[PDB]
């Protein structure tokens, strides 16, 4: 099954934005020369308007349908400065991405779609302000937002200063989405001395993937210009595999204590936060911080992992289990739990980092000799040794039989204290 | 696998099962009960197996849920001081947030004309007697707002069709071959839509029991517009339709609360606004960025055969179609929901090695 993340056309191309009514080809520019218009002062941060040195801008889609406007050459975004100009206007300036409201813009299309003569406008503050050229149509000037909105059906003269069309473009760098695959059965040991399959050698199944706009990714290896041109979107893969918890020979008719370490450590969580502003909730759902929050829904939809419903962070889980071997022989037993793996890749395929969370809720056992020679292993005692939160303080009702190769779902078993009461 | 293939299914998402709820702290067996009348007060009543006590949580794009009962399909509606049952209209007071304090217990919160501000949770005023559900600002370390699921019954969802590759352009067999009226229809995508958001002759209460989920299917195909045998160096004028008819737009809007914009993006009404992101993602469509609706337009176009030999030419336009289906697969809409887009056209020709027709001038007919 192939995959499509469904980005709009304008979110896949860096476009040159020209004014619809300008006669001499004026548009959004990165010209070094200052503003030629009296009441329109320019500076180092000012977004310029000129017929030379065009800007090539991408529009990253936010979950609420608004856009982040970024520049291909320097990787900075458009920003509505809180400072005031004449007539209660705000300058539009270049700034680094922060994810604040002042960096979000609403695109509104209007005009004659039937003759292909439509145009678009950018609005802010719940459509109370429209982006406009300062005073001129065909002269070098600045860009600002005004609260003086005019009708669009008879396109006032002032409305012309707000009308944009798409011109030339550069393709963004989009990585290819991998194809999904099925999860294998829990691996069987081949002999008494076979210690099983370790995580490094475990076969992965691809279940999801999302395209992360470079602005939310912290990749120290690249500068913001190389990052925006060659790695506009990073690839975040979601995979699953059987992560071994322990492998041991259990002597005939013996009870043995085994520690089971699952979940995720704080250091790994901190790492994901640092790089992506993302981390795992105690229900194994996804949680987000400020800088990536605006894209949560698109990301999760792509990953096929749900949004978390708790505020509790997943942590390290240490449990002590007692098992009983009822066979008359000594047996090689091995237990695996479901691993949820997240991988960040660059457009070229280079792996940036991996993060693994071990889901103790889905686990199974395999043995040598196998069934029907041997009888299944039995859980006779379950104790929680160390866990920093009480999201899941439940233990299994013992005794519980672990049938070879069968997956045991903690939520479908009888627990103490009882759930679903 | 086969079994493990359904490993994702073992731990289900909120809207894949029917539940029975009770407040964790109640000692006597009280369950959350909805009134038999379409409108009324939500109450804790002695637990029984009646459909008044069974609920489905329909999830939305941001994770909030719509809570409908199995008896009549009326939803949880926040009011002044109490929670009432009422018909779903897509009102802001009909969206709730489920917060899991633990793996087994959760509370229901509603939010004001505010954002981060007054999140209040649902709470009964008694454990000993039947009570209405009230609001409280006392959330932290308060177990009285804590809810548990007494029962959980897994829903069998309809089988959705497999996604197909973009439709290919039809081929002509000879000089006299006009070609097929349409190409093979291609499944681009399909999405699940709660029964409470659709228009149908079946009662809401019945839909809740037999078809709680409907699904919308999105297909693409090439539609024939014209066909002619062009003599060498001849210019002909052909008429090409575009957009959507007034009846089709009205039928679609009435049926699924979704309209098509002038930019060919989709416009979502009050009922479907909260699920627009999931809808467009599943169907591979886009949300509209204009307020103008798509209308029907008739275009004339000049086509010139530049080859020194006669050529057969058939013009096709890209057609996009939406169909509403019940859980049993039956199609609900009787009127076709089709949008033709004259910006994407393909010209099928005989002989195959012949060039593309030269496009001249385009006019718009004001019939």
């Amino acid at each position: 099954t192939s995959l499509n993340y469904n980005l709009p056309e304008i979110s896949k191309k860096f476009y040159n934005l020209k004014n619809k009514y300008s006669r001499n080809g004026y548009g959004l520019s990165k010209t070094e020369f200052p503003s030629s218009i009296e009441n329109c002062p320019s500076n180092e941060y000012s977004i310029m308007y000129d017929n030379k040195d065009p800007r090539f801008l991408i529009r990253f889609l936010l979950d609420d349908g608004r856009y982040i406007i970024a520049d291909r050459d320097d990787g900075e975004v458009f920003d509505e400065a809180p400072t005031y100009l004449d007539n209660n206007n705000h300058p539009i300036i270049s700034r680094h991405y922060t994810g604040e409201e002042r960096q979000k813009f609403e695109q509104v299309g209007s005009g004659d779609y039937i003759t292909g003569e439509q145009f678009f406008q950018f609005y802010t503050q719940n459509k109370t302000r429209v982006l406009s050229n300062c005073r001129a149509l065909d002269s070098r000037t600045i860009l600002l937002s005004t609260a003086k909105i005019f009708p669009i059906y008879p396109p006032a003269s002032e409305t012309q200063l707000t009308a944009f069309v798409n011109s030339s473009f550069y393709a963004a760098a989009i990585p290819q989405l991998p194809q999904t695959s099925l999860l294998e059965n829990i691996p069987e040991p081949t002999s008494l001395d076979d210690s099983g399959v370790l995580p490094k050698d475990a076969v992965r199944a691809v279940k999801g993937s999302a395209l992360l706009p470079c602005i939310i990714v912290h990749d120290p290896n690249l500068n913001n210009s190389d990052k925006m041109k060659f790695n506009t979107y990073y690839l975040l893969e979601y995979k699953e595999y059987w992560h071994q918890l322990w492998s041991q020979i259990i002597p005939a008719h013996q009870t043995v204590k085994i520690q089971e370490r699952t979940g995720i450590s704080e250091v790994v969580q901190n790492s994901m936060i640092e790089d992506l502003n993302m981390y795992i909730g105690a229900d194994f759902g996804m949680l987000f911080y400020f800088r990536s929050s605006g894209f949560k829904e698109q990301i999760t939809r792509g990953l096929n992992r749900p949004l978390s419903q708790t505020t509790t962070q997943l942590g390290e889980r240490v449990e002590e289990m007692e098992y009983y071997n009822s066979n008359d022989l000594d047996v090689r037993y091995v237990k695996y739990a479901l691993a949820r793996e997240f991988t960040l890749k660059r457009v070229n395929g280079e792996i940036v980092k991996n993060w693994v969370a071990v889901d103790y809720r889905l686990a199974g056992i395999q043995s040598y000799p196998n069934a029907p020679i041997t009888n299944p292993l039995t859980l006779t005692k379950h104790t929680i040794i160390r866990c920093e939160n009480s999201y899941d303080g439940h233990i299994f009702k013992t005794p519980l039989i672990f049938k070879n190769g069968e997956v045991i779902v903690k939520t479908n078993e009888e627990l103490i204290p009882k759930i679903n009461q | 696998m086969r079994n493990l293939d359904f490993i994702d299914s073992f731990i289900p998402t909120e809207g894949k099962y029917i539940r029975v709820m009770d407040f964790y702290n109640s000692e006597y067996p009280f369950c959350i009960h909805a009134p038999s009348a379409p409108n009324g007060d939500i109450m804790t009543e002695i637990c029984s197996r009646e459909n008044n006590q069974y609920f489905i949580f329909f999830p939305t794009d941001d994770g909030r849920v719509i809570i409908a009962n199995r008896h009549n399909g009326s939803v949880f509606t926040g009011e002044a001081t109490s929670v009432v049952s009422d018909i779903y209209t897509g009102s802001p007071l009909q969206f709730f947030r489920e917060v899991k304090r633990t793996m087994a217990t959760y509370y229901l919160a509603i939010q004001n004309p505010e954002s981060a501000t007054d999140v209040r949770a649902l709470e009964p005023h008694s454990h000993e007697l039947p009570s209405r559900l009230y609001y409280t600002n006392n959330i932290e370390n308060n177990s009285n707002i804590l809810i548990s699921n007494k029962e959980q019954i897994y829903l069998t969802l309809p089988s959705l069709p497999e996604n197909e590759q973009y439709p290919k352009t039809p081929v002509l067999s000879g000089i006299d071959d006009i070609g097929p009226n349409q190409s093979e229809k291609s499944i681009i995508g399909s999405t699940l839509i709660p029964c409470i958001m659709v228009s149908d002759f079946i009662s809401l209460g019945e839909r809740m029991k037999t078809t709680p989920y409907y699904y919308v299917k999105h297909t693409q195909y090439w539609q024939s517009m014209w066909s002619a045998l062009f003599p060498p160096g001849s210019k002909e004028t052909k008429t090409e339709k575009s957009g959507i008819t007034d009846t089709s737009q009205i039928s679609m809007t009435d049926g699924i609360n979704v309209s098509i914009g002038a930019d060919f993006g989709l416009r979502f009404g009050n009922k479907t606004f909260g699920i627009k992101g999931g809808f467009t993602y599943d169907t591979k469509t886009q949300i509209t960025n204009t307020s103008q609706l798509l209308i029907e337009t008739t275009y004339t176009r000049e086509y010139t055969n530049t080859e020194n030999f006669p050529v057969r030419y058939t013009g096709y336009v890209l057609a996009s179609e939406f169909t509403l289906h019940r859980s049993d697969g039956t199609q609900v809409n009787t009127i076709p929901w089709v949008a033709l887009n004259d910006n994407y056209t393909t010209i099928a020709r005989y002989p195959h090695f012949a060039s593309e027709p030269l496009l001249g001038n385009t006019k718009i007919i004001t019939d």
